[PDB]
RNA sequence: GUAUGAGUAGCGAAAGAAGGGUGAGAAUCCCUUCCACCGAAUAUCUAAGGUUUCCUGAGGAAGGCUCGUCCGCUCAGGGUU
RNA sequence: CCGAUAGUGAACCAGUACCGUGAGGGAAAGGUGAAAAGCACCCCGGAAGGGGAGUGAAACAGUUCCUGAAACCGUGUGCCUA
C-alpha cells in the first residue's frame, strides 16, 4: 500500500506537492528517510508526464505542480515557472532512460530529534 | 495501582539487566581510512561507492 | 470563572488607607500595634 | 612516569542514569575507536562524555608525553553531583518536585 | 529656591544632542520647580530668551545589585527652547 | 537529606515545507517562496488593572515543560514634551 | 546559664523574604587561610571544568572553603550462584 506520514489525507496531499516541487526547482534537497522514499514515486511519475509533451499530459502535470518561479531571464524579463522547466528542462535529460530518475543518500541522525536525514537528488 | 512493598536494590539491578543500548555498526572508510557508518556518506572525506557527492 | 479579588486604587485606600485607619479609635490602635512590631509598611 | 592520564567534567547539566548508558561502552577500549563510538551513537550525552576523552588525551602527551596510538580508556565512571530543586503546578492547587540533577564524569587513559 | 537651586545640571546623551542645533536644550531640574521658574531661571543665568518650556516627570527604575533591591531618583526634565533672536548655550 | 514506583505518566485544543545566512553547535534564530488558519475576529482604538515588561548594544549560569546563536530572562545605557 | 534544630522569632541588611482584601501569620541562612600570599605561565575546551607549574605548614584548605558520620549513588576485585 502507501504510508501515512503522521498526518491527514489533505496535509499528506499539500506535503507530497511541495516536497515534489522543490525537487524539481533545486534538484537535491534535504528531507527525512520515510518522507524522502514517499516523494520517490511521485516525481517519477512526474518526469514521465514531461516525456510525453502532451496537452493532455501537461494539463495533468499542472494539476500537481505548485506555482512558483524557477528563475527569471530577459528574453524583456519574463519569469520562468516550475512546470516550464519540467517540461522543457528536466523531463528532456531523461529521453533515453527508462526509469529511476532519482537516488536516495544515506546522511545520518538529526541533533534535534534523531530523524535519519537523507539525500535525495534528481539523477 | 499502587506498589505494596518498596523495590529491593537486587531486584531493581536485575531488572535493568536489558535497558544497555548496542555498539553502533560502524565501519572504516576505504578512501580516508576512518570510522563512519555502514550504507551511509562518509562524514569526513564527503564521499560514497568511490564517488564523490 | 471569575475570582474574589478584583484590584482597584481608589477601594484599596478608601477602606485600608491611613487616613481611614486615623478617623478611628480602633483604627489608631491597629496602627500603634503595627509600629510595636516595627513592621516596613504601616496600612495600605 | 606517570603511564596515566585524567579529565574530570564537574557539574555537568546532564542527570547521572543518562550518561552511565554511555560510559558503559567505551570502557576497556581503544582511545581511536572510542572517539568513533561516541561519535556515531546518537545521545545527549555523546558531545560531553567525547570532550572528556579527548581532554584526557590532550595531557596524556603534553604533560607525560605518551603515545596517542597505545592509549586505552583504562576506567571511565559517573559521579553525582549538586541537584537543583525545581517544581510543577499539578492540578487542585497542588505542586510536585523535580530534580534538576548533574553529574561528574572522570575518564582515565593509559597505555596497553 | 534660587535660580542655581531650581536648574540642576544638564543631560548629554544622543537625544539631547541631537536637537541643540534645534536651540532646545535638555536640563534636569529641581523636583517642586514649575515651567514658568524654569523660564526666569535660565534666563538669569545664561542671559538669553526663552520661549519655550516643557516638563515631564521619570519614576525610579527599580534596581538590583545582589540580594538588594532599591530604585533610583525620580526626575523631572524640562526642555527649553529659545528665540532665534538670542544667544545660544554652549554645552560643549 | 536521600531512595522505590522509573527512564514510567506527562510535555496544556491548531499545518507546515524547502532553499540561503549566522554560528563551536540549528526541526526550534534571521531572510525568501509556496502552503494553511481567523476575519461581528485570532483585526483597529480605548478605560480598569499591572508598573519599565518599551528601545538599542552585549550574554547564555538559572527561568522557557525539548532546543536555542533566541526571549516578556541577565548586564549596561536610554526612552513618556 | 545556651553554644548555631541550642540561646531572643531574628549571632548573617529579621518582623526581612514569603502568605492574606484586611486585621494578621511569619521563616531559612555562622566557620578559606596566621597573612589573599585568592592559582603568573603552558595544554584540551565556545565556555564551564580540568591536567601540569607556582603560593602556602596543608590546595584531598581553591570563593557552603575547619572537621565531614549514616541513608543514597558508583568502579575494581577474592568466594558463591541459571
Ligand atoms: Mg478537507
Ligand atoms: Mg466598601
Ligand atoms: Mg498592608
Ligand atoms: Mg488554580
Ligand atoms: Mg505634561
Ligand atoms: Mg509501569
Ligand atoms: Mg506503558
Ligand atoms: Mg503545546
Ligand atoms: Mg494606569
Ligand atoms: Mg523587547
Ligand atoms: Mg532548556
Ligand atoms: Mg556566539
Ligand atoms: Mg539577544
Ligand atoms: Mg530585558
Ligand atoms: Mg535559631
Ligand atoms: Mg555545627
Ligand atoms: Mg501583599
Ligand atoms: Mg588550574
Ligand atoms: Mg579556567
Ligand atoms: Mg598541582
Ligand atoms: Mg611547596
Ligand atoms: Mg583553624
Ligand atoms: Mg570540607
Ligand atoms: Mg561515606
Ligand atoms: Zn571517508
Amino acid at each position: 500500500g502507501y504510508r501515512k506520514l503522521g498526518r491527514t489525507s489533505s496535509q499528506r496531499k499539500a506535503l507530497l506537492r511541495d516536497l515534489a516541487t522543490d525537487l524539481i526547482v533545486h534538484e537535491r534537497i534535504e528531507t527525512t528517510e520515510a518522507r524522502a522514499k514517499e516523494i520517490r514515486k511521485v516525481v517519477e511519475k512526474l518526469i514521465t508526464s514531461g516525456k510525453k509533451g502532451d496537452l493532455h499530459a501537461r494539463r495533468q502535470a499542472a494539476a500537481f505542480i505548485r506555482h512558483e518561479v524557477v528563475e527569471v531571464v530577459q528574453v524583456k524579463n519574463r519569469p520562468v515557472y516550475a512546470l516550464q522547466k519540467l517540461f522543457d528542462d528536466v523531463a528532456p535529460r531523461y529521453a533515453e532512460r527508462q526509469g529511476g530518475y532519482t537516488r536516495i543518500l544515506k546522511k545520518g541522525p538529526r541533533r534535534g530529534d534523531g530523524a535519519p536525514m537523507v539525500i535525495i537528488e534528481l539523477v | 495501582a499502587v506498589p505494596f512493598r518498596r523495590t529491593s536494590k537486587a531486584k531493581k539491578r536485575k531488572r535493568r539487566t536489558h535497558v544497555k543500548l548496542q555498539l553502533p555498526g560502524m565501519n572504516e572508510c576505504s578512501n580516508c581510512g576512518e570510522y563512519r557508518l555502514s550504507h551511509h556518506v562518509c562524514p569526513e572525506c564527503g564521499q560514497y561507492d568511490g564517488k564523490d557527492v | 470563572m471569575k475570582r474574589t479579588y478584583q484590584p482597584s486604587k481608589r477601594k484599596r485606600k478608601k477602606v485600608h488607607g491611613f487616613r481611614t485607619r486615623m478617623s478611628t479609635k480602633n483604627g489608631r490602635r491597629v496602627l500603634a500595634s503595627r509600629r510595636r512590631k516595627g513592621r516596613k509598611v504601616l496600612s495600605a | 612516569e606517570v603511564t596515566s592520564a585524567k579529565a574530570v567534567a564537574k557539574t555537568v547539566r546532564i542527570a547521572p542514569r543518562k550518561a552511565r548508558i554511555v560510559i558503559d561502552l567505551i570502557r576497556g577500549k581503544q582511545v581511536g575507536e572510542a572517539i568513533a563510538i561516541l561519535k556515531y551513537t546518537p545521545r545527549s550525552a555523546s558531545p560531553i562524555i567525547e570532550k572528556v576523552l579527548k581532554s584526557a588525551i590532550a595531557n596524556a602527551e603534553h604533560n607525560y608525553d605518551l603515545d596517542i596510538n597505545n592509549l586505552v580508556v583504562e576506567e571511565a565512571f559517573v559521579d553525582e553531583g549538586p541537584t537543583l530543586k525545581r517544581f510543577r503546578p499539578r492540578a487542585q492547587g497542588r505542586a510536585s518536585a523535580i530534580n534538576k540533577r548533574t553529574s561528574h564524569i572522570t575518564v582515565v587513559v593509559s597505555e596497553v | 529656591m534660587d535660580a542655581r537651586d531650581i536648574i540642576k545640571r544638564p543631560v548629554v546623551t544622543e537625544e539631547s544632542t541631537s536637537i541643540l542645533d534645534d536651540k532646545k536644550y535638555t536640563f534636569e531640574v529641581d523636583t517642586r520647580a514649575t515651567k514658568t521658574q524654569v523660564k526666569y531661571a535660565i534666563e538669569e543665568i545664561f542671559d538669553v530668551k526663552v520661549a519655550k518650556v516643557n516638563v515631564m516627570n521619570y519614576k525610579g527604575k527599580l534596581k538590583r545589585m545582589g540580594r538588594y533591591a532599591g530604585y533610583t531618583n525620580k526626575r523631572r526634565k524640562a526642555i527649553v527652547t529659545v528665540t532665534a533672536d538670542s544667544k545660544e548655550i554652549q554645552f560643549f
